[PDB]
Order: C-alpha cells, then structure tokens, then sequence
C-alpha cells in the first residue's frame, strides 16, 4: 500500500526522466492546500552532484536538501543506484508541518558513489531565475499535481515559496 | 519616558560567547575590530543601541551565582582561570557533562544571516508597539537559535551550570528591579496561588467537566498576568517560564495578528511555535485555543517600582497596587467570561441547551457575581538600601533575592493555615430559608436539592429522571419542542442536578472556544470573540470515561472494519463521519477517518442494559473482547518542588534531610557537609575545581575567618600573575569573600537562589511537560491536567505501567525514542543539537486509581489526590545512601483498586542519580512487573503465582542469605508456570526492601515483592 | 592527502579485524594529549548497527556516531561493503579541536547495507558495562598508539573518556 520516493528540486535539469509512477496511491506526502508547499522534506548532510544530478552523502554538517516525496518508484529500473531505506515516519525532518503523518513508510532516494577521487569541496546554491522555477514546475509540479493549474488560483504563491524556501548546497565543479 | 531597555538585557551577552574566548581560529575578533562584547554590539542593530553601564556591574552580578562562585575578579576579566574545552553541566548534578562541540557563528557572514532572520520577522512591526516587538523577541530569540540548528553554550565554561539562555532572562527579569533602583525607588516580589484548586477540580459528572475545571484555573491566571506581559513586557514572571509556554506563544502570535500583519511572515514564526513550543501539531488552529491548560495554579513575578497612566513609567504610588490590581483583574476576568457567555447563549435561542443556559443566566446573574475560584496573593519588596552603598552593590547584596524570596513563600505557609472554599463567598440564607431559590425543573419536595456535580451547592436546574422525559421537559421549563431534547439530554444526563458555577461549567464545556475571552485578555472586544465563535460551528468532542474504558475495542473494530461493520450499518457505528467535529484527544484525531464513528457513547451502546445483547453478541462473533468498564486515572507530581526552588536538599535526599531538618541543620551536619561540597567541587571544571576545593578544606574543619585562607590565596595569586592586562589588584579580599560565600552555602544547608536557578528550574519543568504530553498521547491517554511537575490523565488500565515507566524515566531526562522534537538523552533533552537540562535529581510521585467508569469523579479525584499527598509523606522504604541503608519517603507508585493497594519504589539510592550509570535503575521495578505480566498473558505463568506469594514471604523475610532466596524465588515461580521453563530472574536488589506506614489506614505489604504481586492484582482487576 | 580510517567504538567485541595496519599514514588525526582524548570525530543521520558492527545512513538529525579518526587502510580488500570517500578537513564537526588539519583527507567509513524491510526503531545507547571499556583500551587503545601503556600509565583519561566522549545510536533491530 504505502511506498513512496522522495524527489529534490533542483535550479538544474535533468528530473523527470527519474520516474515513471507518478500517482502512486491516493495522495502524496507533501500537500500544496492552496497556501503554501508543506511538509517538504530535508536531508541534512547530503548534496548533489551537478552532472547527471544525483543526492550524494557527504558529511558537512550543513549541507542539506529540500525536496517533495511522492508515491512511486525509481523508472522501474532503478534500486541499483537508489537507496530504500524504512523509518517509522517519526524520524522524518520536514518543514512546515500542516498535521499527522502514516507513521510508515517505504521510501527510495537518489543515493551517488562518493567517489573519493574528487577532492571533496561544495558551493552553496539558490533558486533563482524564474525560467528555472517555471520549468520545474511545468516539469513535475503538473505531472505529480495535475491540479495547478486546473483550479490553483494561487500558483503564483507556488513559485514564491519555491523562490523563497528551497535551498541546497553543491559541489560545483 | 520611555525606559526598560532589557533589549540589551538580553543580548548584552551574545550566544556566541563561549568560543570567543578561547577561539580555536579567532577570527571573529579581529573581523568586527572590551573583548567579546563586541560581537553582541554588532549583533545590536533591530534597535535602541546597547547601554553598557547598566547591566555588567549590576543585574548580571546579581542574575546568576557566577559571580560568587568564581568571583566578581575573575568573573569579569575572563581570562586568569581558563579552560580549553566546552561542556554543560545538569544545574541539579553537576555530574554529567555534554559536548558542546561547535555549530555556531564562526564567520563574520553566518551571523549576518541569524541577524537577517531576526530581522525578517522583527521588521513588519512598526515601534507604536515599542513593547510588542520586546515581547515577541523574548520567545523567538531562542526559538530561532535552535531552529537554526546551534548548540546552546553555558554562561561560562569555568562554571557550565546555566545555559547562556537562562542566564540571560536571569539578567533581564532581575534588570526589572535594577531599573527601578537606579530609578527613585522600589524592588518587588509578587507571588499568587489560587486557593483550592484540588477541590475544584474534583467537581464534575463527566470528563468535560474536569477539563474545563483546570482550564479554567490556568486561564483566569493567564487572564491577569496578560496585563503584565503587555505592561512591563514577558519577562516579568519568574513562575512558570513562559520562554516554552503553549498559552504564551499562541497569545503572542494571536495579538500578532491582531492589528493587521502581513500574512506571510505569520507563517514564518508560526512554524516555530508549532515545531517547537507545540510538538509538531497545529490543532490549535484547528481548535483555535491551545489544547491542554498548561498554567500551574501558582505563579511568581519580579515587579518594577513604575507603573503607566502618566503615558510612560512613573513611581508606584503606595504598596497595595498590586495585590488591589490582580485581584480586581481575577473577579474582572471571571465576570467578562460569564458575560461573553450569555452574549453567545443569546445568539444561539435555539437547540435547546442554549435556551436553557439563556433561561437560567438571566435568573442567578447575582448569584454568578462570585467567581468560583478565589486566589491568594502575596507581595513582598524592597529598596535600594538593600541592594547599594550609594555607589555600587554592597557585600551580601547577593543574598537580598533569597532572603526576599524565603520571605515571600514564608507568607503562604502562614496563610495556607486557614481554607476557605469560594463556596462560603455566596450568601444563600434568604434563597434556602424563604424558598427565593431559582428552580428550572422540578421543584424539590425536600427544602432545595443539592447539586450533583459540586454536590454543595443548591441546584439551579433539575432535570427529571429517566422515566418518560420528552413529556417532562415540555410541562416544564426546561424545553419547549420535541426537538429541543435531542440536544438537551445531549449535554445533561437525565436526573442531573446542576448549580449555577456547574451549569456555567457544563454550558463552557459545550464549546471550548468562549475561553478565548480570557486567553486573548482585553486584546478583542468581547462582542468580538463571540462574533467569531457563532460564525463557525465546529464540534469539539471531549471524551467520556467510557469513551476511554472503549479505547481496545475502538481499536479493535479499526482493523475489522467492514467485517465488523456488515452486519451493521443499521445502527449508526460504520456511519460515515459526517462532520467536521475534532478533539484535543490525540488519539481521537488519530482515528475517525479510520471507518468508525467515534461519536458514539458506549454508554448507549454496550455498557447499556436495553442492549448489548446485541453488541456481546456482535464481538463475540467478530473475536472482539467485550470490553472492560474500568479505566485508570493517573496523577503525577515532583517531590519537594518547593523544597527545591528553595536550594533545600531535600529533593537531593528525600527521606534523610527530610522538613524539620532545616528547622535545626546541625543534626544532618554530615550529610548536607558532603553533599553540598560533593556538588560545588563538581560543578566548574576548569582550572578552579582545585582552588575550589581547597577552599572547601579550608571551610572544612571551621577554620577560622580567613586565618586560614593563606592555604588558598595562594592558589589564586599564583594564577591572577599569569595576565598583564590584569588592570588594578584585588586578590587579597576575593579570596575571602570566596570562603565567606562556601560557608555560608555550607552553614545555611542550602544552595542560595537566584533568579538564573529559578529559570533554568522553571523551563526545563515546561520541558519536561511538553515531553510528557506526547508520552501520554503515546499510550492512548487524555491529558486532563499536565503543567511541569503535576499531571492528571485518564488512560486505560492496559497502558499504566508501561506510561508510568517511560514518564519516570523521561522526567529524569532519559528515554529511548524521541518524543516529536523534544530528543531526550541521559538527562539532558537534544532539541535538534541544543541540550537543554532536566530534572534527573528530583524525585516524582504516582497515583493510579483503577476506577468503573462509572464511579463519580468527585471521590475518584479527591481520592487520588489524597493517596498522593499522604502516602508519599508517610511510607518509608529501605534505600541504600553512600553504601548504608537507610529510610527515603517519596518516589513512590500508589496503585489503589477498590481496597487493593500497593506502593512501587522507584528511586532504590537516595540520591536518585549520580552518575550516568543510575538512569536505567529508574522505576527498574515496573519493567520487572510489566516482564511478569507478559509472561502471564502468554500463559507462561498462571495468575495463581499472585494468590501464593504469602506462603514463600514468611520464609523469604526471615532470610539474610541471598543465594537462597533467589531459589526461593525461583520456586515459587516455577511451581506456578505452565510452559517448559519460564525465566523470570527477580534483580535481588529488591530482596529485603522494606516498605512501612505511619499508622494510616492505608494496608500495604511490608516488602517490595508482595507490593509487585499486589500491582497485579490491581491491574488485572482493572481488565474485569 | 595522507589516507586516514575512521574508526568507531560500540559495545561490541566487533572492531577488531578492520584495520590490519592501524597505521599508514604519518600521523594521527586522534590525540591523547595530557587531557584525554582529543579531536573525535562525528557524523550526523548514522547510526551503528551492532551486528556487524558498521555505521547505517539514515535521514534522521536524530541521530548521530561518535568515534576516533585515524590512519590506515580499508582491510585491503574491502570498498564492496565498506565506504570510500575524501573530505576537505574543514567542513568537519570535530570534538575538541587540539590536533592538526589536513585540509584533504580521503577515508573509509565502516558501512553496512540498508535491508530496506524492518523499521528502523533506534534507540539512544552510550557505552556502559565498563569491563568493555577495560577490554577496549585493550584490544584498540593500545594498538593504535604505542604511547598508550608505554610512555603514560595514567590510562583513567581515557578511561572517563571513552564513556563521557563516546556515545552511539543503537537500532537493537
Ligand atoms: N491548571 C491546573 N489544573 C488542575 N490542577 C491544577 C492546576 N494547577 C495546579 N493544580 C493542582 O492544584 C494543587 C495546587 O497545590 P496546592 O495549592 O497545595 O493545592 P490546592 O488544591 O491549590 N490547595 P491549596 O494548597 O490550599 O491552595 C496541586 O494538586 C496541583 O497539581
Ligand atoms: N515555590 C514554589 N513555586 C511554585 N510552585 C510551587 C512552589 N512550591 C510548590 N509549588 C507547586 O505547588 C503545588 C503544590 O506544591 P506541593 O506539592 O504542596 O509542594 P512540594 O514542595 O511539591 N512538596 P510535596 O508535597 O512533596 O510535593 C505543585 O504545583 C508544586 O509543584
Ligand atoms: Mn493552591
Ligand atoms: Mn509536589
Ligand atoms: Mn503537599
Ligand atoms: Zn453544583
């Protein structure tokens, strides 16, 4: 019943090629209620990798990643490169909690080799540029939320929040 | 003018202050380029800039006890006694450490940034409202700091008692009457407690009645101390810490709304609240008032010589304004409460309820003159002659806060000699005498019929019986359709009698949302709130006591159903949620929405007597366990809190040290001698703990004033000549004021408080109680009362053991999962890196009452009450102290079922903890029962093993060899197990303890082992 | 870039076959300087799994390792279950920051699988049972640095160490 994926989102390309279920169950964790994306997820410590954007585990301690969980699994092809790994839901670090959550749950993420050969050094990163923010939106905020633009009034607050809150950092290189 | 410039107050000292002194990289302190200081002044730019002759040579010499303990010369310059590492020391043991590490401002930039996050947040207030942004700041500025995720730091780490939070709302509450000192005159010392509150609690049929009873209690408070928050900002309170107060925060950001604030910055500091004030939950704005009362009725204030009406501050003009003013505010805030209530009765003449509540306001509003909870304030003050020497402090200007505050409790324990229930305020000759008694109902043909709730007073309204009442309520008064009664008998049982302060009760209880009119407290018009309250309807649904004895069935018909629900759909249980209805009952909101209606009363269904042939049969062919009509009532509280907050060492050693040892200290000489010195040695790692204890032999042995400080002096003159910039000298009287210090903690018996104790006591309490909120919605309870120490919830019999376990152990600050955000570990609680203390040293009481739920909640809680506060003063149990068996009187479990008791130490070394090694020895007896009766459910053991321990104590009491009664042990267990071989494997540190009575008559078996089968007995019989 | 080993310390008797030559580079990031144990190192949203006893990446801030940071090699033949990765030295969240800093440091995280089917219910669990501790100092504390039990005797500032400085998350799952 209960398996889902988290996905990042990122100022680059290079997204919606990562999964085919994109509807899962009934509903997805995170909840757009027409005031703000909620209930956004954050992993602390780990970054991505610009090419090829993948969410690699470092060990910097402020280095971290918001992105939105959906039901679905990795392109069906994947759990070879991803990491599924099982919490009781109560270890999970959101943001803008709006209420309870399922208290289990079957996730995978985009796991990276760390590939120590690479002198191991990061740059902050923000979204800026708001073609990036329109595509990102125009690339996954439909496909997993057939709703904005059908009713969603308040899509304007979307790209705000997305302006505003989601931040990460990477290596850059 | 304007004034109270405690904005810098607490900032006056950054968050950053540890490692600046003794950088690892020190870059800090050549990029903002009279030390450390610096960062705080560039950290100065929201507001007023930073006064700096008014907060370092007072009111931060006099907040916390750094400055007696290191010394007012090494205090200040910071450097002649040094330390490389950072660590945290528990203010109640000075035991345990913590590694601070470092995820703090270390570039010139990040702090820029948390400067921009205040900003963000402290910039859409304009200054008309120069108090609002003060008050706002005192919650966020540390809401912010550990959202951000940064390890919060001592005030220093030659003596890492206080985090630097605590010390500096120490500062800013104590800068309260330093800025009235260097004004003309004044210092003030307000205490309140609300006059038997135990009593009026224990007046109610239903649940709902009880909740609303506490609520009220901390509400009415909340009510009068809104005008001091407003009046001289937040930090005037000093009891209980409002710095991770529920009530505060909503308050805060309910005014913050009010007035008109852009709703997208709301939202920024609503998540802290929610994150973190909350435990992840917004229901409160759901609900739109927070869920649990949370306000102790019992609060204290530290209180300028100002006061307004000149438009800013002028001098108080007597010495009764303040007692006059909280007591006009009570009465005030009750009357606006009543009238806010008939408002909304008005509005709503229909549905029956409401008409009556309208019908029977107008007729006693002068009997509803009387709030029913009166309070009983106390002040005292002070003056600058006390506190100066007309150019700076004096010598024992330290020990002015104690002295006043030893005084101001001293007041209440004389007036707590004499109580006077608020009942006797009334005047009821001429209404009981010449029958001018409103009677909605029946008239009694017995003089004036009691009422059924408080059961003192006379009743108002009479509902009939239950014989044919649709046409006994249309012939009276009471309604006026056949409609009407479908939501009359909704919230009065058929036959209930009911005084006006119990139908004002139950009226409130229909919809928990008019107490608004006081938490918000003269913020909206009255008008305002109801016009508010009558524009939504959402139901607030309290349970019942079967509501909670019905928990394991609800569950169990969850995971059956549509199986269950077949055969229904014909009697309104699988009906489908139809409404928008929500509960502060956690576990309510966790289902309901799972396929069963909640709603329904088990009283109506299976615990009725018309039906549930239906229903046993219905469970019994679904594999459903008819349930149980018993639930478990649990009450908690600390021992010797006041002892504590006082520096007594009873909460130390409770049992030894135990009331009247302070009425002559010199017979407990040794024990406070090395506990006391056991505890200042520890405290303060350094390079002082060696001076200190030096010290200390110098006090040991009463070596005379100072003809013996040449043993020490030394040790510190060595040292103050390892700095140049040491400006002028003044080694040869520190030294001596040190020692006069020691020995005078030492001859007192007694750490000397301070407003910092006070604090850092009071939040980890708020702590400790948002922990135990979430402890109890864990195990399925319904937190009537929580506030710190106290607690009083209803859960079911199943999950008593296992919740009186994880909350002794959690209130010591030790658990194993995390509790929301609240990620508690070995006696410190991690919010996301930031330690904040607990209360490991302090020992906490039980009273489990296993009553039908049935049973009138009027003797239950007055028996609970009773059982707690006489019991855990008058049984002693054999404990072990520095090798050496002695007696101890609290941390006690008192089960009681219906004439079964049974007490559960839970403390086994008098000095509850030491070390880091004790945190499992916690209430390690009700894991050992919780192992028995896993093993007797299993079928491993028969329940015959708790009717035959009495033929095996005659032998095992007799007994001084321990190898044989483990085999005795062992018999009696394997002589009643029904499996192959059981293992159950008894500590043997619980043979030979000896619990005792003074002469109540309370029954309890004299040892430990009997008690554990007697708790069985109880909790079994709580599953009947 | 001298290559270091991170090495931790749970309760169990498992970190002894894991580092051959507990050497290998030309110092050592870990010191025992007069006052203890110094420069520790620890890494956020892990947890050691005590059977086979190996750091687990989770999400959860929650949770956090501690142990001593020093040199050598992977068993020479691992890099299939373990992990390999450089740092910069100066992302780090260090323990006493008293040694020296690399500014490129590649090591080897002992690392264990995910087993993505049971909820990871972890606990909070520092050392105890100081026979442990004693047989610890044994098998680790003194094949690491032959100054230890030659040069000091005074071995108690480690001792106190190790349960003050040295505490885990144990899943017990
Ligand atoms: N908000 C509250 N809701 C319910 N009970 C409370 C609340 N605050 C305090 N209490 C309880 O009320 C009592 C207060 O202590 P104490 O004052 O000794 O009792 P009292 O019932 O108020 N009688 P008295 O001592 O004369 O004032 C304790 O039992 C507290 O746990
Ligand atoms: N000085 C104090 N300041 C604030 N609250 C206090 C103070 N002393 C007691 N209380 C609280 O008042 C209520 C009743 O206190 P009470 O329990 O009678 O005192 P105690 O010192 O806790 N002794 P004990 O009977 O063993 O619990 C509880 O809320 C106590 O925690
Ligand atoms: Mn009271
Ligand atoms: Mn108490
Ligand atoms: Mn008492
Ligand atoms: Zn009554």
């Amino acid at each position: 019943s209960t398996q889902r994926e988290y996905v990042f989102i990122p100022i680059t390309n290079s997204i919606t090629i990562d999964v085919k279920i994109t509807i899962g169950g009934s509903d997805h964790i995170t909840n757009i209620d027409e005031r703000g994306i909620h209930n956004v997820l954050v992993i602390t410590g780990y970054a991505v990798d610009e090419k090829n954007g993948r969410l690699v585990p470092t060990l910097d301690p402020c280095d971290y990643v918001k992105g939105i969980l959906v039901a679905g699994t990795p392109q069906q092809a994947q759990s070879n490169d991803f990491l599924t790994l099982k919490l009781p839901a109560n270890k999970l670090y959101l943001i803008r909690k709006k209420g309870n959550i399922s208290d289990d749950l079957k996730i995978y993420i985009p796991y990276s080799s760390p590939d120590a050969r690479n002198s191991m050094k990061t740059k902050p990163v923000s979204i800026s540029d708001d073609t990036i923010v329109n595509n990102i939106i125009k690339e996954v905020f439909d496909k997993i939320y057939n709703i904005t633009q059908k009713e969603k009034v308040k899509i304007e607050k979307v790209k705000e929040d997305i302006k505003e809150l989601f931040s990460y950092y990477a290596l850059e290189q | 003018e304007f004034l109270d410039y405690k904005i810098i107050a607490l900032l006056h000292d950054p968050p950053n202050k540890a490692w600046v002194i003794t950088g690892r990289a020190r870059n800090l302190t050549q990029q903002l380029s009279r030390k450390h200081e610096k960062v705080a002044k560039y950290i100065i730019n929201q507001l007023f800039g930073k006064n700096y002759s008014e907060k370092v040579d007072n009111a931060d010499k006099l907040a916390s006890s750094i400055d007696r303990y290191l010394g007012s010369i090494v205090y200040k310059e910071r450097s002649l006694f040094e330390n490389r590492s950072i660590f945290l020391k528990n203010i109640l043991l000075s035991n345990i450490q913590r590694d601070i590490g470092n995820l703090f401002p270390k570039d010139k930039s990040k702090l820029d940034n948390l400067i921009l996050e205040y900003k963000k947040l402290l910039n859409v207030i304009n200054k008309t409202n120069l108090i609002l942004k003060y008050q706002l700041f005192y919650l966020i500025y540390e809401l912010v700091w550990i959202d951000s995720k940064y390890e919060n730091t001592p005030s220093d780490t030659r003596n890492p008692t206080h985090t630097i939070f605590d010390h500096l709302y120490a500062t800013a509450a104590m800068m309260n009457w330093i800025l009235s000192l260097e004004k003309e005159a004044k210092g003030y010392l307000l205490g309140i407690d609300t006059i038997g509150v135990a009593d009026f609690i224990s007046k109610g049929r239903k649940t709902r009645d009880l909740w609303i009873s506490s609520y009220l209690v901390s509400a009415l408070l909340w009510y009068v101390i809104t005008w001091f928050i407003e009046e001289y900002g937040p930090d005037v309170i000093l009891f209980p810490s409002l710095r991770f107060n529920q009530f505060y925060a909503f308050y805060l950001l309910e005014k913050l709304r009010k007035e008109g604030v852009s709703e997208d910055v709301i939202d920024e500091i609503k998540e802290l609240i929610t994150k973190y004030i909350f435990n992840g939950d917004d229901l409160f704005e759901n609900l739109k008032i927070p869920p649990y009362p949370i306000i102790p009725g019992r609060i204290t204030l530290i209180l300028p010589g100002l006061i307004r009406e000149g438009e800013e501050y002028k001098k108080v003009q007597d010495d009764n304004c303040f007692i006059s003013k909280v007591k006009e505010r009570y009465n005030e805030g009750w009357r606006k409460l009543i009238e806010g209530l008939r408002c909304y009765s008005e509005r709503k003449r229909e549905d029956g309820f409401w008409n009556l509540v309208c019908r029977v306001l107008k007729l006693t509003e002068d009997l509803l003159q009387t709030t029913p909870l009166n309070i009983r304030v106390k002040q005292v003050s002070v003056t600058e002659d006390e506190i100066f020497n007309n150019n700076k402090l004096r010598s024992d200007s330290w020990k002015i806060y104690d002295n006043k505050y030893r005084q101001l409790v001293s007041e209440f324990k004389k007036s707590k000699l004499v109580k006077v229930t608020p009942e006797s305020r009334l005047k009821l000759f001429e209404l009981t005498k010449f029958d001018k008694l409103p009677q909605i109902g029946e008239k009694s043909k017995r003089g004036y019929e009691f009422c059924t709730s408080c059961g003192v007073l006379p009743a108002v309204v009479i509902m009939p019986k239950e014989d044919e009442l649709e046409k006994k309520l249309i012939d009276l008064g009471i309604a006026r359709d056949e409609k009407d009664v479908r939501s009359i008998k909704n919230m009065i049982s058929p036959g209930e009698r009911l005084c006006p302060w119990c139908l004002v009760k139950r009226a409130l209880g229909a919809e928990p949302r008019l107490m608004r009119i006081l938490l918000l407290g003269d913020l909206y018009s009255v008008e305002k709130i109801v016009n508010e309250i009558v524009s939504r309807d959402v139901k607030i649904e309290i349970p019942s006591t079967s509501d909670i004895a019905s928990i394991k069935t609800f569950e169990e018909m969850i995971e059956k159903k549509n199986e269950i629900c077949e055969d229904l759909k014909e009697e309104e249980v699988c009906e489908k949620p139809s409404e928008s209805v929500l509960s502060m009952w956690q576990w309510f909101n966790k289902n309901y929405y799972n396929g069963i209606n909640l709603t329904i009363d088990p009283e109506e269904y299976w615990f009725s007597e018309k039906r549930r042939r239906y229903y046993f049969s219905v469970f019994r062919r679904h594999r459903i366990t008819f349930p149980s009509p018993y639930y478990a009532l649990v009450r908690a509280d600390s021992d010797y809190l006041g002892d504590l907050l006082e520096g007594k060492l009873t909460p130390y050693l409770a049992g030894i040290i135990d009331s009247g040892d302070y009425a002559n200290i010199s017979e407990k000489k040794e024990e406070v001698n090395k506990l006391l010195e056991e505890y200042l040695v520890n405290a303060g790692s350094g390079s002082i703990v060696d001076y200190v204890k030096t010290v200390l032999k110098c006090i040991r042995e009463n070596l005379n004033k100072c003809s013996c400080a040449e043993k020490i002096y030394s040790n510190e003159v060595a040292k103050v000549m390892f700095r140049v910039n040491v400006e002028k000298a003044n080694v040869e009287e520190e030294v001596k004021n040190s020692l006069e210090y020691f020995e005078t903690i030492l001859n007192e018996g007694r750490i000397i408080v301070t407003p910092a104790w006070h604090v850092s006591i009071s939040s980890a309490l708020n702590r400790g109680l948002l922990v135990e909120l979430e402890l109890v919605n864990k195990h399925k309870g319904f937190v009537i009362y929580a506030g710190g120490d106290d607690l009083l919830a209803m859960l079911p019999v199943d999950e008593v053991l296992d919740f009186i376990k994880e909350s002794r152990r959690a209130f010591a600050g030790f658990g194993t999962e995390k509790l929301g955000n609240m990620c508690l570990e070995n006696g410190f609680v991690r919010i996301n890196n930031a330690y904040y203390p607990s209360l490991p040293i302090v020992g906490r009481s039980y009273s489990v009452i296993i009553a039908h739920y049935a049973d009138p909640l009027f003797f239950v809680i007055n028996d609970s009450y009773n059982l707690l506060e006489e019991g855990k003063e008058i049984i002693r149990y054999r404990v072990m102290y520095n090798g050496e068996y002695k007696d101890a009187k609290k941390d006690v479990a008192i089960f009681r079922y219906q004439g079964l008791t049974s007490v559960i130490p839970l403390s086994l070394k008098r000095p509850i903890v030491s070390s880091v090694s004790d945190f499992n020895e916690i209430a390690s007896i009700i894991d050992v029962i919780l192992e028995l009766k896993k093993r007797i459910d299993e079928g491993r053991i028969s329940v015959s093993l708790l009717y035959d321990y009495e033929k095996y104590k005659h032998l095992i009491v007799a007994s001084d060899e321990k190898y044989l009664t483990e085999f005795l042990v062992k018999d009696w267990i394997k002589r009643n197990s029904l499996r192959k071989h059981v293992e159950f494997t008894i500590d043997e540190k619980l043979y030979g303890v000896r619990l005792t009575i003074e002469n109540y008559p309370i029954k309890i078996p004299n040892d430990l082992i009997s008690n554990i089968v007697y708790t069985l007995r109880i909790i079994y019989g709580g599953e009947k």
